[PDB]
RNA sequence: GGCUAAUCCCCCAUGUGGACCCGCCCCUUGGGGUGUGUCCAAAGGGCUUUGCCCGCUUCCGGAUGGGCCCGCGUCCCAUCAGCUAGUUGGUGGGGUAAUGGCCCACCAAGGCGACGACGGGUAGCCGGUCUGAGAGGAUGGCCGGCCACAGGGGCACUGAGACACGGGCCCCACUCCUACGGGAGGCAGCAGUUAGGAAUCUUCCGCAAUGGGCGCAAGCCUGACGGAGCGACGCCGCUUGGAGGAAGAAGCCCUUCGGGGUGUAAACUCCUGAACCCGGGACGAAACCCCCGACGAGGGGACUGACGGUACCGGGGUAAUAGCGCCGGCCAACUCCGUGCCAGCAGCCGCGGUAAUACGGAGGGCGCGAGCGUUACCCGGAUUCACUGGGCGUAAAGGGCGUGUAGGCGGCCUGGGGCGUCCCAUGUGAAAGACCACGGCUCAACCGUGGGGGAGCGUGGGAUACGCUCAGGCUAGACGGUGGGAGAGGGUGGUGGAAUUCCCGGAGUAGCGGUGAAAUGCGCAGAUACCGGGAGGAACGCCGAUGGCGAAGGCAGCCACCUGGUCCACCCGUGACGCUGAGGCGCGAAAGCGUGGGGAGCAAACCGGAUUAGAUACCCGGGUAGUCCACGCCCUAAACGAUGCGCGCUAGGUCUCUGGGUCUCCUGGGGGCCGAAGCUAACGCGUUAAGCGCGCCGCCUGGGGAGUACGGCCGCAAGG
RNA sequence: GUUCCCGGGCCUUGUACACACCGCCCGUCACGCCAUGGGAGCGGGCUCUACCCGAAGUCGCCGGGAGCCUACGGGCAGGCGCCGAGGGUAGGGCCCGUGACUGGGGCGAAGUCGUAACAAGGUAGCUGUACCGGAAGGUGCGGCUGGAU
């Protein structure tokens, strides 16, 4: 497997298109600081590291809308869209001035900078930029 | 294709292909007529079109057309040309600007008299 | 041939200083310092005259302008794939302001290239301009910077500086003048002629200003420049008038003949006053110089205007040029007549064959306006090369399949470094232009003043998450051991029977065969049909299946040997060893080819009989390559799942093949069907994705021409 | 009795037909227009190599049987030599223009011949290859379904 984060962040969009309650992720530090912000951002409920078979992982618990009235009753959904940015093959970089406004404030955009991962808000408070890792609504 | 791809092959900008080559370059070209005639247009039209059989400067050897009702060009007549085909007279791909050199304007047009080369009449 | 001056050349002297060799110190590529030795200076002129001004000489610093060198960036063709003898380096010299193969001698065997060498094509590069939402694309005229060139080439001389546009030498091509013996020229300076072309200006006026050169200064030179001329080429300002004026003249268009329209449009009334006439008349120009002072600081003085009697200011005063494209849909604007697939229109779709809003005219109307249209070209629309921002089951598009080189890409934990990445401070990023504000020409175009930046690169400091590198761990990826399994997987060597054919013996008689029906054909020279014997070749019935195996092509009686892939269980071993894959290499159905075998059946070509208008076919009787074997070629396909490989994630039902279990059933791995979510132009796909995602590769860019031509490589040829 | 011939009604299946099978459509042969390849060759551009000759000029040697100047251990004249623009000889490479004639290609069309494809297109179609035929094509071998029933 070639990329952790790409996997990461679509091991979940395939669990919110059929509602799952979770869904596990392989464990990483770099994972728990996207998951983190993806915590406190409130795209999900939040995460724990459990184990399978023998198996460090990280069950990541989703968080979606109400029961909607007529012929489609499946609720919104919370995270309506995350896409990776930078990938193995193209590495995508963003100095602090450059730095992108998700879907108009609605949205977020995580990023690893030098000062750890941070929102697009976040980063124009410290003043720093980074590697663009993903987008969020 | 991939980024890799893209970075090892690029994308390929593809030229524009003139439509009017005798011309090399320019706005206009002058030429003199060898063969003058009028020659039958294709489906699903029938007519006898006017036509000059053109040696250019520019060294190419083309057909053009005589726009307008009426013609004075003849074997030997110089006539500058510019750009335009004529739909539907296949190998015709240039007219004759009409009010230059050999080529007198329409007799007794009224309507549209910079496109025919006619004088605005008293 | 002869004389003559100097700021013209030369020798000696002075050595602040400089240069050079040798030595020491400092420095650190030839920089700074010093000692012994040696070598090198010079010019006068002029006033108001024991004093100043222009100059001269040596040296150091400055400032300015350059030379040289490095990193990075700079178009198309790979149908240009290999290039290189001063070549690449070393040593010693030559040469220059200076490094250097820049040049020479010798020495070594090296230098460059798929991160595209070499070669061919094209272009001067940039600030910028144009377009575009941006990214990007296109471009480099004017203006500013750099380069290169001065009829075509070569070379040096003078010089601080040139290998010198209006300097020199030579060669060539070209033109000229001549007194016919000989000699001169170089507009890519400003105008101008000619030629080419669709096409691009006056043989103007001036040094008044700005600037440059010479000069103590006056001043002289300045086709730089400042202006003038010509061209709607471009942008901008401006005019052809304004108010009034009929239920509305004539003319013309249309009409149902009642009327509708051009149209407040015109006429006519009043008001204004482009043009032109008269008078005034610039700004741009105060310096240099002169004056007192000090030839300075400062204060005072006079001279100077090409544009120009122009702009502008004041007075008078005439209603004073409008044209061009379009009116079928796109697309704004419609009627009558004339024409009759004619004449003609045309950017695309399309118009014209007797009621054309599409052709020609007219009326009317729409759009702009000293302009309007046309041709050509650039960007846009074209997310139609897709970085932003596309695609490949059936629309164009997955390589026939493997294996592997470079390359691209890579799991979980911890530390070192800090390469990419982010931040901060600083230098550079010229001027004009762009933009924002203001201001000057009556505005504007134009122009002035100020303001705001950016990338990108140099330097210093910082940050350490991600990608990088180094180091140390792990077992989830990958491989291995142990033990088992299924299979037409592959190669060699054997061997079994059914059937067709031919031959032999028997027995037997008048037909057999074939089609839709027939004929050809075979048969009394004894066929067919039947029994026995024998010869030879090819293919394996039932099992057999919607099955199994292989990467693909493909693989089917049975037996033995040799050999590959692959699944399962145990969770034992290694510790990221992985994925993909431009080239490369191998495999690759049939047909086809080479040499040699083999040849029963079948059967291109070919013959004959039927059919038919014909029948170079379909049907029937014959029949040669070939089909089979060995070795060696060819390398194509509807080589198909028309679907590249790997990995992870996203409901289930059912059928089947094959392992393992705790044998209802659970778990793996393959083969089908239906279906969740989702995808799709639809058809359909759907844990065997054509779904949601990552990596790498191959491929597409309207149909035809064309898988053609040319070039190139391959093949015996076919041909790839 | 509904197999057959004509006409029609309903469901279904194939289609490249929609001017709707009195539909569409393929290739040769004849004619005309245009462009392209080949072709004994002809002409031009650029380029490479080997050698012969070689101006000016720099640089090097000499400067004496020998000239002028002395500043005479000198300088200039003058002589020789290397490289050298280019001229000449010979053979090669890429490109361009052109050529009797020839190969197919595009278009034109109101022509001749047949009817191959689209319906089971009247022999299912397509396919690589091979042999053959006036032409579409046929047949052999193997392959595909993108084949009605
Ligand atoms: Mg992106
Ligand atoms: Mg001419
Ligand atoms: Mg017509
Ligand atoms: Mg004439
Ligand atoms: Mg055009
Ligand atoms: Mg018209
Ligand atoms: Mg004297
Ligand atoms: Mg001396
Ligand atoms: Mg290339
Ligand atoms: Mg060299
Ligand atoms: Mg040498
Ligand atoms: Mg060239
Ligand atoms: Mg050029
Ligand atoms: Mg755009
Ligand atoms: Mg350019
Ligand atoms: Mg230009
Ligand atoms: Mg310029
Ligand atoms: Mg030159
Ligand atoms: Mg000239
Ligand atoms: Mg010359
Ligand atoms: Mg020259
Ligand atoms: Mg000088
Ligand atoms: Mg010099
Ligand atoms: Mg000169
Ligand atoms: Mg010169
Ligand atoms: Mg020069
Ligand atoms: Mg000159
Ligand atoms: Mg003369
Ligand atoms: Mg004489
Ligand atoms: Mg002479
Ligand atoms: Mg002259
Ligand atoms: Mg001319
Ligand atoms: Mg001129
Ligand atoms: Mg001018
Ligand atoms: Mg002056
Ligand atoms: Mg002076
Ligand atoms: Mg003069
Ligand atoms: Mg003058
Ligand atoms: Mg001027
Ligand atoms: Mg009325
Ligand atoms: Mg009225
Ligand atoms: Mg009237
Ligand atoms: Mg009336
Ligand atoms: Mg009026
Ligand atoms: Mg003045
Ligand atoms: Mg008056
Ligand atoms: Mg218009
Ligand atoms: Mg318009
Ligand atoms: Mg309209
Ligand atoms: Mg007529
Ligand atoms: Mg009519
Ligand atoms: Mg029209
Ligand atoms: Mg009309
Ligand atoms: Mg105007
Ligand atoms: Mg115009
Ligand atoms: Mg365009
Ligand atoms: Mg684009
Ligand atoms: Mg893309
Ligand atoms: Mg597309
Ligand atoms: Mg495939
Ligand atoms: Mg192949
Ligand atoms: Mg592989
Ligand atoms: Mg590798
Ligand atoms: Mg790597
Ligand atoms: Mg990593
Ligand atoms: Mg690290
Ligand atoms: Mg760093
Ligand atoms: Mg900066
Ligand atoms: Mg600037
Ligand atoms: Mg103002
Ligand atoms: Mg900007
Ligand atoms: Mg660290
Ligand atoms: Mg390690
Ligand atoms: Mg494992
Ligand atoms: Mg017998
Ligand atoms: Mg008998
Ligand atoms: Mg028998
Ligand atoms: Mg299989
Ligand atoms: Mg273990
Ligand atoms: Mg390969
Ligand atoms: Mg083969
Ligand atoms: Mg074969
Ligand atoms: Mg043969
Ligand atoms: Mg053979
Ligand atoms: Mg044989
Ligand atoms: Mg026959
Ligand atoms: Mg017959
Ligand atoms: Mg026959
Ligand atoms: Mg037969
Ligand atoms: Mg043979
Ligand atoms: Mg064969
Ligand atoms: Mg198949
Ligand atoms: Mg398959
Ligand atoms: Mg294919
Ligand atoms: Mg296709
Ligand atoms: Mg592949
Ligand atoms: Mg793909
Ligand atoms: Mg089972
Ligand atoms: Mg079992
Ligand atoms: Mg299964
Ligand atoms: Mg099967
Ligand atoms: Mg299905
Ligand atoms: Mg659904
Ligand atoms: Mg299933
Ligand atoms: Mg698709
Ligand atoms: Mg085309
Ligand atoms: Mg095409
Ligand atoms: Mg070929
Ligand atoms: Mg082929
Ligand atoms: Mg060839
Ligand atoms: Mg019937
Ligand atoms: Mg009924
Ligand atoms: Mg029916
Ligand atoms: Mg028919
Ligand atoms: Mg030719
Ligand atoms: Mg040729
Ligand atoms: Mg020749
Ligand atoms: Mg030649
Ligand atoms: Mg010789
Ligand atoms: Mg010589
Ligand atoms: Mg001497
Ligand atoms: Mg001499
Ligand atoms: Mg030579
Ligand atoms: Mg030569
Ligand atoms: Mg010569
Ligand atoms: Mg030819
Ligand atoms: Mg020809
Ligand atoms: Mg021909
Ligand atoms: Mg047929
Ligand atoms: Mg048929
Ligand atoms: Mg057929
Ligand atoms: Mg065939
Ligand atoms: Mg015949
Ligand atoms: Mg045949
Ligand atoms: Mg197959």
């Amino acid at each position: 497997l070639t990329d952790p984060i790409a996997d990461m962040l679509t091991r979940i969009r395939n669990a919110t298109r059929v509602y799952k309650e979770s869904t596990d992720v392989p464990a990483s530090r770099f994972k728990e600081e996207i998951l983190r912000i993806l915590a406190r951002e409130g795209f999900i409920k939040g995460y724990e590291r459990v184990d399978v078979d023998g198996k460090p992982y990280l069950r990541v618990y989703l968080k979606y809308g109400p029961r909607r009235q007529g012929p489609d009753p499946r609720p919104e959904q919370v995270i309506h869209h995350i896409r990776r940015i930078s990938k193995p093959g193209r590495r995508v970089y963003v100095g602090v001035k450059e730095i992108p406004r998700v879907r108009r404030g609605l949205g977020i955009a995580i990023l690893s900078t030098s000062k750890g991962v941070l929102t697009d808000r976040e980063a124009r408070k410290l003043g720093v930029g980074g590697e663009l890792i993903c987008e969020v609504w | 294709p991939t980024i890799n791809q893209l970075v090892r092959k690029g994308r390929e900008k593809v030229r524009k292909k003139s439509k009017v080559p005798a011309l090399k370059g320019a706005p206009f070209r002058r030429g003199v007529c060898t063969v003058v005639r009028t020659v039958t247009p294709k489906k699903p039209n029938s007519a006898l079109r006017k036509v000059a059989k053109v040696r250019l400067t520019s060294g190419y050897e083309v057909t053009a057309y005589i726009p307008g009702e009426g013609h004075n060009l003849q074997e030997h007549s110089v006539v500058l040309i510019r750009g335009g085909r004529v739909k539907d007279l296949p190998g015709v791909r240039y007219h004759i600007v009409r009010g230059v050199y050999d080529a007198a304007g329409v007799k007794d047009r009224k309507k549209s008299r910079s496109k025919y080369g006619t004088k605005k009449p008293k």
